[PDB]
Order: C-alpha cells, then sequence, then structure tokens
RNA sequence: GAAAGACCAAGGGUUCCUGCGCAACGUUAAUCGACGCAGGGUUAGUCGGUUCCUAAGGCGAGGCUGAAAAGCGUAGUCGAUGGGAAACAGGUUAAUAUUCCUGUACUUCUGGUUACUGCGAUGGAGGGACGGAGAAGGCUAGGCCAGCUUGGCGUUGGUUGUCCAAGUUUAAGGUGGUAGGCUGAAAUCUUAGGUAAAUCCGGGGUUUCAAGGCCGAGAGCUGAUGACGAGUCGUCUAGAUGACGAAGUGGUUGAUGCCAUGCUUCCAAGAAAAGCUUCUAAGCUUCAGGUAACCAGGAACCGUACCCCAAACCGACACAGGUGGUCGGGUAGAGAAUACCAAGGCGCUUGAGAGAACUCGGGUGAAGGAACUAGGCAAAAUGGCACCGUAACUUCGGGAGAAGGUGCGCCGGCUAGGGUGAAGGAUUUACUCCGUAAGCUCUGGCUGGUCGAAGAUACCAGGCCGCUGCGACUGUUUAUUAAAAACACAGCACUCUGCAAACACGAAAGUGGACGUAUAGGGUGUGACGCCUGCCCGGUGCCGGAAGGUUAAUUGAUG
RNA sequence: CCUUGUCGGGUAAGUUCCGACCUGCACGAAUGGCGUAACGAUGGCGGCGCUGUCUCCACCCGAGACUCAGUGAAAUUGAAAUCGCUGUGAAGAUGCAGUGUAUCCGCGGCUAGACGGAAAGACCCCGUGAACCUUUACUGUAGCUUUGCACUGGACUUUG
RNA sequence: GGCAUGCUUGAGGUUCUAACUCUGGUCCGUAAUCCGGAUCGAGGACAGUGUAUGGUGGGCAGUUUGACUGGGGCGGUCUCC
RNA sequence: GAUGUCGGCUCAUCACAUCCUGGGGCUGAAGCCGGUCCCAAGGGUAUGGCUGUUCGCCAUUUAAAGUGGUACGCGAGCUGG
RNA sequence: AGAGUACGGUAGAGGGUGGUGGAAUUUCCUGGAAGGAACACCAGUGGCGAAGGCGACCACCUGGACUGAUACUGACACUGAGGUGCGAAAGCGUGGGGAGCAAACAGGAUUAGAUACCCUGGUAGUCCACGCCG
RNA sequence: AGGGGGACGGUUACCACGGAGUGAUUCAUGACUGGGGUGAAGUCGUAACAAGGUAGCCGUAGGGGAACCUGCGGCUGGAU
C-alpha cells in the first residue's frame, strides 16, 4: 500500500523547478502570474 | 533443423535451425555499432508501429550494400549470426587488410569472391552491375539507385530471377511474384542468400515472440467500440463492419499502393 | 535474533548530545521524551559528490518547417542508475571519526636541479568492453575440537579432575609469483587498406627457437621484540583515571566471498565514451617538449550530527500498511524455512480487578460421521527420508509423490571405505612428489540389546481417487466486490505493401516502421495438436473489365 | 421453451450427474466443427479417509464485555411530562377517541417498533436535461480520390 | 467531292531536357548521415503542391429521434362531418 | 430528501374453517375399520434424496406430519443459493 | 562329377548420380525470350535382374551370369518353419516444384434424373531428398 | 534340602481360513447401437451375364441415396 506521493529532490527539479519553468513560454508565465498574485515562493 | 522432446510444456513444438558452421563468438568489433531499441515509437513518443516492445540487447552490424571495392579480391572468413535480419552475414577479408560484412550467399565458408565490372559468375556471391549478368540467372541484393546500396532480395533465402534486358534498364522477376524494371547501371549479387531454412523454425512457445522485440496483438474484435472499429456487442460478436484497420482502413483486400512517381517502373504487378 | 540486530542510498531537516524544565504536545500519570528554553556537536588527497566521460533522453548556433506561439534537428553540450587515480589497523567523547590522534601505507600534481635526449592532435589503431545458464577445482573469511596461560573448587549427592568458565586477537600495504588461466614467439623483407600521414594497426611473404611473455587468487615474515588482551597497586572523588599487566599455538570444516570480466555450453547473440596504451599530422630551433633519478612542496570546494525491517521517510496520527540495497554466529536442519538461543535489541505509553450472557482467536470431546449446507464453506486429516510397489490413458516426455506398503529412538558388537596429514626418504636441495602413522572429519553394511502408549515423538511438513464441461499449456485482467470459460499465446489462414513501402504520429519539415526489404513489415480473423473445414457471389464490400448511358467545376453557341 | 422429455446407471429416495435416444422452440464446420495426453486457486457430479459441519452442544484457555482509576469520541436531534389495546385518520398512531394497565430512577442484556440512522432512490416515470457509444437517421467534415486552371517546356507524329 | 501543305486551336502516344523532383554518388562550407551550394546520375513536364470541383467518408463533429396513454412500452389515435 | 427481494436458519404469536388426542348425533355403522356432520384450540403436530426454492415428486417414519393471519411475521437476529 | 574362384572377351532399357538435348504442345510477347514432363524411329514371342522391375545423348563409381579354355578346391551340397532384408502405383508423411492431363468439382449439352460416358475449366498428384506404408 | 527329567507356561518361526489396497484374466448381463443370415419380397431402380445397351474385374487413394464413378500404375478372366 504505496501511495501517490514518493519524493524525490531531482524528480522535484526538473519538473517543477525555475529553470523548468523559465525554460517553457507557458510555464514562464506561470511565474509571473505566481508573483502578480504576490507568492512567496513561486518554485515549489 | 532439429525438432526438441517434449520435456516441458514448451519444448514440445520449438522446431530449431541450428548451423555448427556458425562463428562461435566475438563478432568482428571494428565493424559494429551501438543501435538502442524504440518500441516502435516516434520522436513525438507515440506508438506509431504497434506491436514492438522488449527482447535482447543488439548491436548494428555493419553490412555492406554497396560492394564497391572494385578489382579487389576479398576471402570469406567465417559466417557470422546477425541479430538485425534473418540472413546470415559473412565477414570478408580483402586482398589489403579491410574486413567489411556482406550478405551470406548459400554455399560460402572460406571461399573466394570479387564485385567488380567483369568478375567471375560461377561463383555465386560475386557482386556485378545488371548489364554484365547474363539473363535467366538468379541474383540478391539489387540495387535500386546506383550507390544507394541494395534493398531488393535480401531476406534469408529470397532471390530475384532477372528474366529480360532492353535499353538502359533491366526486367527482373522479385521474389514476391511482381516483374520489376531495375536501371542496369546499378549492382547486383549472384546467387541466392544463405539461410533458407529460415521458415522451417518453429517459435514453439509465447516467450519466443515476446524476446524477438515481439509484443501481443489484442484483436479488434475483443475491445470496445471506442477502441476498434469491431465495436463490442454482447457475447462473442463477429465484426458487423466489413473488416477494418483500428484506423478504418478495409483489410480484407482493398488496394493501398498510391505511388504514381515509380508506376512505369512496375511492369507486371502480383499475380 | 535472515530481526524487534547492525549498516548504506533515498527522503527528512537538528529530530543527535548535555544542563534546566512540564503549561501545551504524548490516546492515562510523568520526575521521562522524537516536547519547551539555552548552550554544544557534523573535521577527509583516499568515504560520497564536484571536477573527467558518456547512455536513455533533454536543449540546441546556424539550418529546415510552421498563422503566431512554435516543431524538428546538425555541429555542439547537458544528462548516471554506468565508466575514470588512490588507506588500513588501533586509540579517543556526552555527542564526530577509514575524517581527529598514533603507527604504518598508498595515489596524483606542481616547482626545482642533473643526465642522455624526437616531442606533438580532440586524428588512426589498441584497450577499456561487458549476455543467459551450468559446473568442476583452488582457496580464504567463518565455524568446531587441546595444552597450559588465567581465574574457579562449588548453598543440594558427586566435582584436584579425563572437571568448570573466560581468553586464546592483529589490517591495508610491501614482498613472494604459489594453483590455475589465456596465448606461440621475436629477427627482417615489403604492402591497392585504417578518409593526410605513420616506425602503430591490418594484409602478403621469409629466419630459427621449446620457452617466450601477459595475467593470478593463496604463506611466512616482519608490516609487528608494534597494537590489542583480567585486573592490581596506590592516589583523588561505591565510583574515574596515570603507571604495570599474563597466554596469543595446532589440527579439523568451510562459504552465497576470492581466483573469475576464468572455463564449458546455449541462442534470444549480449552499452557507449573517456582516462589509458600507441602512431603520425600541422608543427619545432630541433632549448621548449619527453623520459627516468634525486630534492623540496602541494592535493581546493561541498556532504559528513541523527533517523531508515522508521515515532525523524510515504501514509491528516507516536497509524497491524508501504519503502531500494548490504552483512549474517551456534545446536537441530536440505535450507537465508523452522524451533530454541549468542552478539545485539526489546516489554510494543492506559492500568488494576472480576472470571455472567454474548463476541473474538484457540484446546479437548462420549455415541454417531456430511444426517450440515445453496455447496464438505470451515475445521479435521495427509505431511519427512530411504526402499519396495504403482492403473487407465498418452502427443512416448508423461500421468506419478498415482494408488498402497515397510523401515525410522538410544546403546553396543563386528566391519567396508573416502578426504586431510606426515616419521623420513626420492631432487627441481622446496610456495613438491611418494607414502608413513596417529589425530581429526565425512558416508556406509551386517548383527544384537534396550525404553516408552507412541522414535520424520516438537516446530516444520502433499489428503487421495472415479466420471465429466470449458480453456491446449506458462502467462494476463476489472489498483478498491468479477482471476474466469474472458485476454494473450505458439500454430494457422486471408489480405495489403517493390522501398521515399503498406501503415502510423505530425497544419509541415520530420520521425517511427527500419539503418529492416516479400522466409520482410503492417492489418484482420482463428487459437497447441489429431481428424477435418460442406453448400451459397443474390445483398453489401473488395478486385478486375470493357466502353455505352447519366454526371462537376470550366467553356460560353444561340435565344 | 415445453421439461424434472424418454430410457439405462448411480441413491433407501437423485430437477443435479453419467451414458444414450433424436421429437436440434433456437448446433454446425477458422464469430471454426468434433475429439484430445498434459495442465488449472476453472464449472458440475460421485467415493475413501477425516472430522463440533451437524444431531446437540458440553467444558476449558487467552482477548473484549462487567467493575474501579485516568483520558475521552461518533452518527442523530422540532420539542418532549416519550404505555397496551381496539377504533379513527394523508388509508399500518407514544401523542386523536374510547378504554385497560401503570410508584420514582438506573444498570446488565435482547433488538419487535419508533414506516430507527446512513446516501435530495440507483428500479420506474418525468424533463422539448446531459453525456458517451452505434448506424443504411439528418447535416456536415478531416483524410483519400477525380478533373479544370497555375507552377509547366519543344519536337515530330496517331489524331480532329 | 476536296488536293499537296505552310499559318494554326483540340484529345493520344512514345520521345527530348531546360522547369520541377531525388529519404542516389561525389566535392565544398566543415572537425556534420542536418542543411545549403557545386557537380554527376535518375525520373521528367509526369509526379507533387496551391486553388476550383465531382465522388467516397461514423475516421471525426454538432444534433434530432412528438404527444395522448386508468404507470411506461406495444397497438390505436391526432384535422373535418 | 429510500418503507432494502424469494427461500432457508433462529425465534415466534394469534385464529379455528381441527391433522392427532377428548365428548357426541346420523349412517347404505355386524364387528375391525370407516363415511359424514356437530362440540372442542389444552398439549402435541417428521426425518432425509432431488432442486435456489415456496411448493412438488419420491424413500422411510408417526398417534398425527392441519389450514390460515401476523409488512406472503421476523436481514439496526443470521445467511445471501 | 555338384558347387565355387585366378585369366580376358564382348552382349546387356542392370542401377544410380550429374549434365547435355530436340521437337511438338503450353505460356507469353515483339521469329525470339522462358521451363516442366515423357523421350516417335532404333523395338524385337529381345536383353537384364532372385523378384519388383526397367529405353534421347554423355561420361563418371559400381553388379551377376554366359563362354572360351587353362588352373586349383575336395560335397564346402540344395531346400528351409521361424528369422531377415528387399517389393507396381494411388498415398499420406517431411520439405520443393509446376507444362499438359487429371483424381476433388463447377456448369455445358442428356435423360424421369447425371450424381455418367461426351463439353468448357483446375489445385492434391506423378518429380526430387530422406522416411513410412508392404 | 535338592538335582536330573517331565508337564502346564511365556514368545519365536512356519501356515490354512479371514482382512485391506490395487491390478489382471474370464463368465453372465446391459439402455442403445452396428453390420450378418433367412424370409416374404412393397420400392427407386438396371448393377452384372452379348461389345448387357458407358467392356467387365482387381488393387488402391479419392468422391458420390443406392444396385455405384474418375485417376494412377494393373490384368485380359477382351472381341471385331
Amino acid at each position: 500500500m504505496k501511495r501517490t506521493f514518493q519524493p524525490s529532490t531531482l524528480k522535484r527539479a526538473r519538473v517543477h523547478g525555475f529553470r523548468a519553468r523559465m525554460a517553457t513560454k507557458n510555464g514562464r508565465q506561470v511565474l509571473s502570474r505566481r508573483r502578480a498574485k504576490g507568492r512567496k515562493r513561486l518554485t515549489v | 533443423i532439429v525438432k526438441c522432446k517434449p520435456t516441458s510444456a514448451g519444448r514440445r513444438f520449438v522446431v530449431k535451425v541450428v548451423n555448427q558452421e556458425l562463428h562461435k563468438g566475438a563478432p568482428y568489433a571494428p565493424l559494429l555499432e551501438k543501435k538502442s531499441k524504440s518500441g516502435g515509437r516516434n520522436n513525438n513518443g507515440r506508438i506509431t508501429t504497434r506491436h514492438i516492445g522488449g527482447g535482447h540487447k543488439q548491436h548494428y552490424r555493419l553490412v555492406d550494400f554497396r560492394r564497391n571495392k572494385d578489382g579487389i579480391p576479398a576471402i570469406v572468413e567465417r559466417v557470422e549470426y546477425d541479430p538485425n535480419r534473418t540472413a546470415h552475414i559473412a565477414l570478408l577479408k580483402y586482398a589489403d587488410g579491410e574486413r567489411r560484412y556482406i550478405i551470406a550467399p548459400k554455399g560460402v565458408a572460406a571461399g573466394d569472391q570479387l564485385i567488380s565490372g567483369i568478375g567471375a559468375p560461377i561463383k555465386a556471391g560475386n557482386s556485378m552491375p545488371l548489364r554484365n549478368i547474363p539473363v535467366g540467372s538468379t541474383v540478391h541484393g539489387i540495387e535500386l539507385k546506383p550507390g544507394k546500396g541494395a534493398q531488393i532480395a535480401r531476406s534469408a533465402g529470397a532471390s530475384a530471377q532477372l528474366v529480360a534486358r532492353e535499353g538502359a534498364y533491366v526486367t527482373l522477376r522479385l521474389r514476391s511474384g511482381e516483374m520489376r524494371k531495375v536501371l542496369a547501371e546499378c549492382r547486383a549479387t549472384l546467387g541466392e542468400v544463405s539461410n533458407s531454412e529460415h521458415s522451417l523454425r518453429s517459435l514453439g512457445k509465447a516467450g519466443a515472440t515476446r524476446w524477438r522485440g515481439v509484443r501481443p496483438t489484442v484483436r479488434g474484435v475483443a475491445m470496445n467500440p471506442v477502441d476498434h472499429p469491431h465495436g463490442g456487442g454482447e457475447g462473442r460478436t463477429s465484426a458487423g463492419r466489413h473488416p477494418v484497420s483500428p484506423w478504418g482502413l478495409q483489410t480484407k483486400g482493398k488496394k493501398t499502393r498510391s505511388n504514381k512517381r515509380t508506376d512505369n517502373m512496375i511492369v507486371r504487378r502480383r499475380k
């Protein structure tokens, strides 16, 4: 009975990290929406 | 050709083709290269050919389909297994070092052979332009563009018969049963391909398919209406459609050739 | 006790340790805590990363393509889960240690100086460099068995002994070249190849030699007259520390470790690239560069505490769950099963009574023995090894452990070997042969005797048989009510496809099919095998066919 | 389907089972037909052994229950001073009517009622609701294909 | 009736090379299986694409598929005398 | 804006239009047995083979194997064929 | 004397392997190209082999009898249940080929009817290697 | 006293009958089937005997309501 979150700091950064978001246009506007909302982290 | 005894329920129908004069290990290392499997999958990552996946690791052999060295005699060192095809391959050593692989013809072990503009025809394995090959003789490994390399008749035990000649072209009956006009500048190898008992071997068991990199076929009457046009139904239905692909192309008789830029090169279709 | 033990990766993030605390948190109380507050604690040339190299794959100058966004991709350059230098023992603390300290090593770099001196690429070669299975054999780690070292002399009969208990340890590295393993060897003559070149590699020709050479686990040393190894003697406060401190050998049995990336065999035919070894090119003054030697110095940065069969990770929880890999003692045993234990860890954070019904998980059961029930569901039973024996049917393999039976503890008596070994002799005077012997160890055979209700006495450990349906078989499936007769399958057939293939993903380039080529690839249906697969071409599809009639944009006569 | 057809076997007795018959509502030859060793956590039958499955349960051992100490929930809930009966009633009453019972309040149990609790019924109907599948429904359309005109030329001939 | 044939517009056939095409060879950019450029070869005014058009087209899509009804379905019914 | 099936199991409770046992009338009731109709609800009132069964058909019993109502009694009691 | 051998000489479709052939016919196509099969005449109340069986041409490795005699053996003999090989073709294996015919059939003409002889068409087969049937 | 030696004992081998498991081999029976014989012959038929109105027959495959046809090798028990 394993669950859906199996943590890995390497897979977290290559899917959701900052370079990954700013590599593509649709994620480069995740980072601007998430900065327009004024969030503390903007890459989690 | 051997037939295995039924010591288990999987060996009951394994008909095995074993050649004892094939070479025993260590293929010729400066003439292999790395080859990874696709899984039948595009550069979009999509399955574009189905029923492909798994198998054994394989190295690609740089088998020469051009046979360019002209006038240089090549002795045959050994005949090897090739994982990439159903034929055998023969390691040739030219008269100036220079190992190469060709497709092995029927009856070769340490024989001599040379591809050129006028080589001996009696020896089966000599590559030669289709102008000066005698009409009526069985060839294999036929180029289709000069310089492109061999493309036609190169599976195991495959051959084509050179039937006629006119002009710059030459007519030869293919193993398919169709007459094909081919240019006479381009090469061909005299003879017939080596592993002609390959059609006799039986796999025997479902695992023997799975390690040739071939993966199971669900047939379309076993699917749902969303999956296949052979839809669903209650119980075993029978595809109330006309029989058809998973993409809606009709399959039991419908012609699908639409080339038009090479129809004059085909003098007679499969009959 | 194959973990409820020791570790590593991941993941977490200070949870580690100490002093002070108990509100809250802890399924109760708490003086205790993974909790609060404050201090402390993580030391590296060798362990992991960075740095070097590549796989899948990602990005991708230019480029090709696309309304745009963008897609694909070459050169390139990222990306380990793989490849590339090298360290071990003993100390030490409250908490770090292959990191500190001690002792002994190893590896690589830089600057020197001296000597003779062909150096050099990202290019060419070699190498690195490799599958599955299966076996010998050689070892070592580990385990088991004595003397005397050392302490013991027994609350209860015996126990100065043939008795009891603890200890009998010691690495990497050097050195040796030990089994075994692969393999012919150099001298020269030349050469259509390794895109230029080449003294290297490859190819062809010649000269003689029996031993070259390349790899390779195991002892003894002395690494090491070193380190380790009860406690005394006194000091200071029952309890720490400074000094001293004893034996440390031999025969057995041995791996799942090492030789070994070895050998044998099988098809499904088994990573790349660098470091490395070598060759020359463009180049050099033939100083620089190269190669040894000696000397002197250096090896940065980052991680290191703690938890990991978990109360520190994933599960809202201090949650019977899940979580990759590594080690693995003893007696019984085929065993890493299992029972009991060692090293080690632990008493599972509410307890105390009481001993109703009922509920749960078990134990025994008179006489019956499936009368139960939808149904032998469940429970009961069978259970090992050796030997005997074993039906139909069969595709000759099977069925089959069919069915059924017999023996089984312990103590002697007699007897057959096997492995190791050497009191000394052959010589290659030594990391060796022959074989003494005892000792130690493994497996028999025949014969008594003996005790209990019972000897595979526990744990552990097949129930069997007879007709049948379906599916041939191993396999797969509805994560979370369906594991099946469904799906897959080998085999079979039909049909498409001549290669810029049919086909598929893509507004497209492109890619997959495939670096394949009709014995191939795609699709459809049937589903091992055996015997076979009848009739019907009207309907609808597909294939071919004349060439007539009807028929689209376009044309634009005539009215 | 009729149907537990009929006959034979197995049982004391057998709608299942086995073997037959053919009267195939409504088998049939690659939506394969009929067999078939081996196989199966497969479906149905029958036997041996074995038994608490059962006649029919008895006793026993642990964990709850019960009691005391500490901690401390949940679904539900209009309000409650919350009986039986027989009638009545939006048609099955604790509450109306008539009438019988019945001091007040726990605890342990058992579940007949409260049309008990849980989920704005899943069946059924409804809606000019939805979704997804099908086709010989309608209307389209990707793809494939045909021709005209472009890219697109000359040079003879068969030919008008 | 028509004659030879120049000047020419329509449908064939095989041919020619110079459009176009090549997921052929060879050079060069270049240290590149991309890509261009050069050239050799092959096909060749075909193929292919744009646009217009006929055909096919559940591959895909937006939908429709009535009411009455002693529940609904089946049947009957629906306007007028 | 939910009153969750048929049968078995377990437990029942009432009716009498009585299956047995008890009291009677008439008989085409000799007796032994019966037929039929009154009166009577106190207590009793099978076990199995088949089938999911209720029933039913059968085997063997019994003094007898009654007929009904109770949401075709009973799933906050069980099972789930 | 029976039976055997040492010596040639021919006769002989013995039998098998590989090739080389030809005309038809058949199949294409502009008389050539292509491959299967049996080989007119020589053909014989002829040969050959225990038997079954077997003909174009050609070599190649190989049988048994006849006869001409000459040598030698010294009955070594014939027959023979069982036993053991070897036996026409349709077959069905286990793989290929591909002409004509043709088993399997479809109709055509025919009869109460063809399911028949006649007519238009064609896979298994003969061929090959090993093996089985006997 | 006792000893020797007997007798009943004790249990050891042997075995008939009996038991159990699993097979063989025979005999009777068996729903239902498949041919065979003799009848009586209703019937599609004409299959053979003549050159039997398609010459028969044999082997064998193959095929078909039947008494029946083609093929390959086979035989005249075949005649003008």
